[PDB]
Formats: structure tokens, C-alpha cells, sequence
């Protein structure tokens, strides 16, 4: 699972 | 929908104001989908408008596979810079915990969030006392009200 | 950098649009269990000259690592223009930078330089105040990532 906060 | 929140658990609570949230999230996904799930916390600082809210933080999770899902979304403490004063941010504030799936929110969250700093009884003072106490933020601590949630869902269009 | 090792790195869209999204497909080995997540980042590097002009454009945490062959695509915003003197600057050779890092300690990155071109205009022809005064459509710069000649450096860090 890959997560980015913008 | 392609996707449903099985369980959402504050792992840090209560907390200091100033602490990140750490929301752990269980959710199924039912289909395949060609994006990311969208998630965003937001503080809503008055019951009245929505010019006291903040966006905290917007996270973008995928590619995202089917059956069960399990995350931590981490997200920023409020910024007090902009309040009128730094009481506004005690007694009960809300947090929305929403996503969205290219750009439309399917699913909010909502909780509400009990605030108070060490030292003081809000219930014994007047409301001119609340808006003038000096506030050490270092001294206030949230408390999730995580076990009642006001849960809304929308319907969208998905893949389809 | 003994646990994690970068086996490929393929720029799925080259050239592209200044404004389009990087996508980054990554292979790695991961050859024992972690306890925590990777941290990868990409960073828009503007001048060679000195670090002001660096941007952080995303950074994607991933995991849990399973032991051996891991592949995924790691997509990051463009860089911003606002905060420029001139729009210019983005045009000619820039550069960025792919790292990942273990508990925030870097172990690897992975550097690219990038030829930068606006439609209609020939950069070699322009004398230097030519090129710092003309009036740049970002909507028709395109870069092209020279994928085929990686600067690669690593870091022994401490791991579990």
C-alpha cells in the first residue's frame, strides 16, 4: 500500500 | 460502492492539541479500481460557519487491492496563527475524516472532539472569561469522542 | 545498503508535458523483513548552482516490504512556478533527484538530468537576457528525462 500526503 | 469503511480507530487518544492525528482505518474494497482512494481530515472550528475549517492534511492511498485494507493516516495539528483568540479552540470542536475517489467524496466520518487545558473548569466560568483566559497551548488536550462517529455516504460513479 | 536494493528504474512517460505528473516504475529486492515502511522521494533540483531552488515534490511511503522481487510505480506532482523570478528558469538542463530512505536515514538516490524545451523556441540561438525576458507558456514546455545515464550513490545506514 502506497500512501502520499499532498 | 466499490469500497467500505469496516472499523476507524484514534490510536492516540486523548492527546495534546499540538499532537498529529493517527487515524487507523480498516476498509474492504469490493472491485477493482484504476485510482487512488483520496483521504482528507478536517478540522471544523465553529458549529455555525465553515470559515473555521481546515484541511489537515490530504492523503492519497493506492493502488488499492481487493478484500481487506489497513492504513495509518497521519495528519497536522490545527494551526492557531488566524483565531481571534487561542480559546476558540476549547469545549468541543468537530474533526470530518471523509474520502473521495477522483475528486468525489463518497464517505464522512465525523466526530466530535472535547477540548480542555490543565488547570481550568470551562463550565464555571462565564463567556467573557473563555474569551479572555490566557491559553498555553502546551496545556490542552483533545479528546475524540471516537465511539460515536456520524457516519454519511454518497453515492458516486466509480470506474463505471 | 545491504537489505534493500534498487534492481530497476524505468520514467514510464518521457518526454512529457513540464506540468504532467513523473511516473517512476521501480523495481528493488528487499532480502530480509522490515520493520517499517520505505520513504521514497523525488526532488526537483532548479539551480546548479546552489539548494534554494530545490523542491520536494512528493514523498511516498510503502509498506509493508515483503522479502524479494517488489514493484511498484511511484507518481509525483510537478514542480511549482509560482515562486520563480522568471519563468525561463524552468527551461534548459535541471535535474532530479530519487531517494528513498530507511527511518529517515537516505540509503540511496538516484539522479537524472532533464533537457527542458518551450515549442517554437530555439535556446541555443537566444542570448542570455533573451532567454530570461521571453515569455514562457508552461502549457507548451516539455521535459525529457535522461533516464539512460543515472548518477547513482549509496548510503550505509543502520537499518533494524
Amino acid at each position: 500500500l502506497a500512501r502520499r500526503l499532498r | 460502492s466499490i469500497v467500505n469503511i469496516l472499523s476507524v480507530n484514534v490510536l492516540n487518544n486523548p492527546a495534546k492539541f499540538s499532537d498529529p492525528y493517527k487515524f487507523e482505518i480498516t476498509f474492504e474494497c469490493l472491485e477493482p479500481l484504476k485510482s487512488d482512494l483520496e483521504w482528507k481530515l478536517t478540522y471544523v472550528g465553529s458549529a455555525t460557519s465553515q470559515s473555521y475549517d481546515q484541511i489537515l492534511d490530504t492523503l492519497l492511498v493506492g493502488p488499492i487491492p481487493i478484500g481487506i485494507n489497513k492504513f495509518v493516516f497521519e495528519a497536522d495539528p490545527p494551526n492557531i496563527d488566524l483565531l481571534p483568540q487561542l480559546s476558540d479552540v476549547l469545549g468541543v470542536t468537530v474533526i470530518l475524516l471523509s474520502c473521495a475517489y477522483e475528486d468525489n467524496e463518497f464517505v464522512r466520518v465525523g466526530y466530535y472532539v472535547n477540548n480542555e487545558m490543565e488547570g481550568l473548569n470551562l463550565q464555571e466560568m462565564d463567556d467573557a472569561e473563555i474569551k479572555k483566559v490566557k491559553v498555553d497551548i502546551s496545556k490542552v488536550w483533545r479528546s475524540i469522542l471516537a465511539e460515536k462517529p456520524r457516519v454519511t455516504r454518497f453515492n458516486i460513479q466509480w470506474d463505471n
